[PDB]
């Protein structure tokens, strides 16, 4: 059936498909100073269609700030914040993006579609990998 | 330069506090957070307590000691500057209506404020270096959270007060040269 199946994964077919590094929530605890620390399962290869979105600059405090967003599609399961839960984090072109909105379908269809945010530039390995 | 070990230093009283709450009344475990969390991080359904500094009000002129160093002759002066920094601490415990032994968040802050506010807390934390000024008010007030049920936020301000010491350099002199005019 149509709502089952998986429907990104026929589309993949046809349009190409960019490869991000995702990296799952695993659990966070709190160090010094009551922030919490998050970390994360390995990493490992996504294959995904992250489209563009329409990112304007705006001002607070008389400075000048941009928040760079991408929309990403992609065949697997995708959790951004919820309740005792942080966001996942993927790595593209050497940036680090996290989810920030969710588009869900998974359990209904395998797929999702997700808003996420630049953080920073990427750590570069000592072969030159653009990975953590 | 203090915000940090006054942090660390207030985490550490809070958790006490929350220890403390854990044995008169209870609670299914608890945390302490800061509110404005550095990194995308959610909020927790355990019973927890949020603080946050709000101002920072310095109290009186700054004192300035004068302290030889003995090696380079030179001063070294501490401005020492009295502070009152303001802490919104606030709670967040959701409340089940099946449950029976009920503590509303209101209870929590109440309990942390009572806490903070005895003598003998005030002695551990003037060892501690700062003390605790009064609590005026505990606001508690109603809002949507994320499950489109109604949640009690209470919170209060909570005014420490410590010093801060800076270290410049100055001068010295060891001599007396002066000029006698006859006017």
């Amino acid at each position: 059936m149509i709502p089952g199946a998986n429907l990104l994964r026929m589309a993949f077919g046809v349009i190409g498909t960019q490869i991000v590094k995702y990296r799952k929530f695993e659990q966070r605890v709190k160090n010094d100073q009551a922030q919490y620390v998050s970390m994360f399962e390995e990493p490992f290869d996504l294959a995904a269609s992250v489209q563009r979105v329409r990112r304007d600059q705006y001002v607070q405090f008389n400075l000048e700030f941009q928040r760079n967003y991408v929309m990403i599609f992609a065949n697997f399961e995708m959790v951004d914040l919820d309740r005792d839960v942080a966001g996942d984090q993927f790595l593209w072109t050497g940036r680090v993006f996290q989810l920030e909105s969710q588009g869900s379908w998974f359990y209904q269809d395998g797929w999702g579609v997700c808003l996420a945010v630049d953080i920073g530039a990427a750590k570069l390995t000592d072969d030159g990998k653009p990975t953590f | 330069m203090f915000d940090g070990e006054l942090i660390a230093k207030m985490v550490v009283e809070l958790n006490a506090a929350m220890t403390s709450a854990q044995e008169a009344l209870q609670f299914p475990d608890f945390e302490v957070v800061q509110k404005a969390q550095p990194t995308q991080q959610g909020t927790s359904t355990r019973p927890t307590i949020f603080f946050q500094k709000l101002f920072d009000i310095p109290r009186g002129w700054p004192a300035t000691d004068w302290h030889l160093d003995n090696t380079t002759r030179k001063y070294v002066e501490i401005t020492r500057q009295h502070v009152e920094t303001t802490f919104q601490i606030s709670s967040l415990h959701w409340q089940n209506p099946e449950i029976t032994h009920v503590v509303t968040a209101s209870d929590i802050a109440n309990y942390v404020r009572a806490y903070f506010q005895a003598r003998s807390t005030i002695e551990r934390v003037k060892e501690l270096d700062f003390l605790i000024l009064r609590v005026s008010q505990i606001s508690n007030e109603a809002f949507e959270n994320d499950n489109h049920q109604f949640e009690f936020h209470p919170s209060f301000d909570m005014v420490v007060t410590y010093n801060q010491y800076i270290r410049l350099y100055e001068n010295a002199a060891y001599s007396a040269d002066g000029v006698l005019i006859g006017v």
